[PDB]
C-alpha cells in the first residue's frame, strides 16, 4: 500500500553540506505531515522537524534550527533535508516518517522509511589489504581473513562462493584514525583443512576490489 | 522538553513468555502514546497509538495500558519475529521525544566462549605491520572483559574490539579482539596472551603463544 523511499548511503567532509530524500507513494503526498528523525547509536531518536509539501511551512527544532533545511516537492513526491556545517556529531542515520491524520494531523506516526545513514571523515576510497588467518596445529579448527585499512564501508565476505554458511562469524567494522576494519571465522572440524582447499572470498564494490584468498599455515 | 524514560534498555524472554516494556513520561501526557518496533535490519514500524489502540494490521497478541505517566505495552504469546528494540514517543506537546529505547533477547543456559588467537601472518609483518587476533565464538552474557597481558603486563594501547548481535541460529554472541602494533615493539616482546575473563567459571580462559615457537 503505502510507501517511503529514503535515498542511498551517503557522506561528505565536515563544514560542507549534504541534501538527503524522502520519496513517497500510495498515498496523498500532498495532505500528510511528513517528519524527519535523528538516531545515534548510543542514545535513542532525536526528532528534527517536520513539514506540511502542501504549502512546505516548516517546524523544526531548536537544537537543530540553522542546522538543517526541509523542502518539499509536489510532483517528484518527494521530501528534503539539507544539513549544513556538518561534524561528526552529525554522523548518523537518519529517518523519514508519516505522521497520521489526514489533514490536521494526530498524537503518532504511522509509516517510515528504511532510514538514511550518513558519515563524515577527511578520506579517500581506500581498498583493503586481506590478510590470512592460520594458528601453528585439535579436533575442531577455527580460521579466518582479516582485512585492513579501507574506506568507505561496506564490504563483502564470502568462502569459497558461498559454499560454506556454517559456524561463520563476519565481525561487525570498527574504526581507527579514520579508517575501517573487521574480521571473519569459519568453523571446520580438524579433518576438512588443510586436506581441502579454504578460501575466503572478499569484495569491496567502492574501490571496486575482487580478492580470493586460499590460507596455509606456517 | 518532555523526557521519556523507559525502565531499561536490554531484555530477556523466550518463547512464550509472556513480557511487558514500561515507558514513563516526565509528567502528564493524557494518553497521547504510541509504540514502536525497529528491527536491527533498520525497518522500523508502529504497533500502537493512543496507548492500546491496534494499527490496521497488527496481531492481537500485542495490546496496551496507559494513564498519566506509567505506561506498557505487553505481549501476551511471543514469537522469533518479534525480537527488536522497542520505542515509545509522547504525542501531547512539542518537540515529540521517545524513550532510550528497549533491545529485547533469547535467555538461554550460559556457555563458555571457543577462543583461537593468531599470531600476525608474513604478508602483514613484511608490510611493517603487526596485528595479533583474537577470535571468541559462540558465548553468552555479551558483558566480556578482554585483556591482553604481554609478558604479563597490562595493555589497552592497539586493541579494537568487535562485537556481533545475537546470533538468529542459536542467539549467542561472538567477539573479534585485535591488537595492532609496529613490529619494532613486536620484536622486543615474546609472550603474547588473549585473556577472556566471563562469568561462565571463575577460570579465565587463556589462550597464549610464543614468538619463538
Ligand atoms: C509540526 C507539527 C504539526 C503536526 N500536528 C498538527 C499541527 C502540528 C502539531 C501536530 C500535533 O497536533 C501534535 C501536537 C502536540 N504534540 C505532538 C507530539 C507529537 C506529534 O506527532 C508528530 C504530534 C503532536
Amino acid at each position: 500500500a503505502v510507501q517511503l523511499q529514503e535515498s542511498g548511503t551517503v557522506l561528505a567532509r565536515p563544514g560542507a553540506s549534504v541534501k538527503m530524500s524522502c520519496k513517497a507513494s500510495g498515498y496523498t503526498f500532498t495532505s500528510y505531515w511528513m517528519h524527519w528523525v535523528k538516531q545515534r547509536p548510543g542514545q535513542g531518536l532525536e526528532w528534527i522537524g517536520a513539514i506540511y509539501p502542501g504549502n512546505s511551512d516548516t517546524s523544526y527544532n531548536q537544537k537543530f534550527k540553522g542546522k538543517a533545511k526541509l523542502t518539499a516537492v509536489t510532483s517528484t513526491s518527494t521530501a528534503y533535508m539539507e544539513l549544513s556545517s556538518l561534524t561528526n556529531e552529525d554522523s548518523a542515520v537518519y529517518y523519514c516518517t508519516r505522521e497520521r491524520g489526514l489533514y490536521y494531523g494526530s498524537s503518532s506516526f504511522d509509516y517510515w522509511g528504511q532510514g538514511t545513514t550518513l558519515t563524515v571523515s577527511s578520506a579517500e576510497t581506500t581498498p583493503p589489504s586481506v590478510y590470512p588467518l592460520a594458528p601453528g596445529t585439535s579436533s575442531m579448527v577455527t580460521l579466518g581473513c582479516l582485512v585492513k585499512g579501507y574506506f568507505p564501508e561496506p564490504v563483502t565476505v564470502t568462502w569459497n562462493s558461498g559454499s560454506l554458511s556454517s559456524g561463520v562469524h563476519t565481525f561487525p567494522a570498527v574504526l581507527q584514525s579514520d579508517l575501517y576494519t573487521l574480521s571473519s571465522s569459519v568453523t571446520v572440524p580438524s579433518s576438512t583443512w588443510p586436506s581441502q582447499t579454504v578460501t575466503c572470498n572478499v569484495a569491496h564494490p567502492a574501490s571496486s576490489t575482487k580478492v580470493d584468498k586460499k590460507i596455509v599455515p606456517r | 522538553d518532555i523526557v521519556m524514560t523507559q525502565t531499561t534498555s536490554s531484555l530477556s524472554a523466550s518463547l512464550g513468555d509472556r513480557v511487558t516494556i514500561s515507558c514513563r513520561a516526565s509528567q502528564d501526557i493524557s494518553n497521547y502514546l504510541s509504540w514502536y518496533q525497529q528491527k536491527p535490519d533498520g525497518t522500523v514500524k508502529v504497533l500502537i497509538y493512543y496507548t492500546s489502540k491496534l494499527h490496521s494490521g497488527v496481531p492481537s497478541r500485542f495490546s496496551g495500558s496507559g494513564s498519566g505517566t506509567d505506561y506498557s505495552l505487553t505481549i501476551s504469546n511471543l514469537e522469533q519475529e518479534d525480537i527488536a528494540t522497542y520505542f515509545c514517543q509522547q504525542g501531547n506537546t512539542l518537540p515529540p521525544t521517545f524513550g532510550g529505547g528497549t533491545k529485547l533477547e533469547i535467555k538461554r543456559a550460559d556457555a563458555a566462549p571457543t577462543v583461537s588467537i593468531f599470531p600476525p601472518s608474513s604478508e602483514q609483518l613484511t608490510s611493517g605491520g603487526a596485528s595479533v587476533v583474537c577470535f571468541l565464538n559462540n558465548f553468552y552474557p555479551k558483558d566480556i572483559n578482554v585483556k591482553w597481558k604481554i609478558d604479563g603486563s597490562e595493555r589497552q594501547n592497539g586493541v579494537l574490539n568487535s562485537w556481533t548481535d545475537q546470533d538468529s541460529k542459536d542467539s549467542t554472541y561472538s567477539m573479534s579482539s585485535t591488537l595492532t602494533l609496529t613490529k619494532d615493539e613486536y620484536e622486543r616482546h615474546n609472550s603474547y596472551t588473549c585473556e577472556a575473563t566471563h562469568k561462565t567459571s571463575t577460570s579465565p580462559i587463556v589462550k597464549s603463544f610464543n614468538r619463538n615457537e
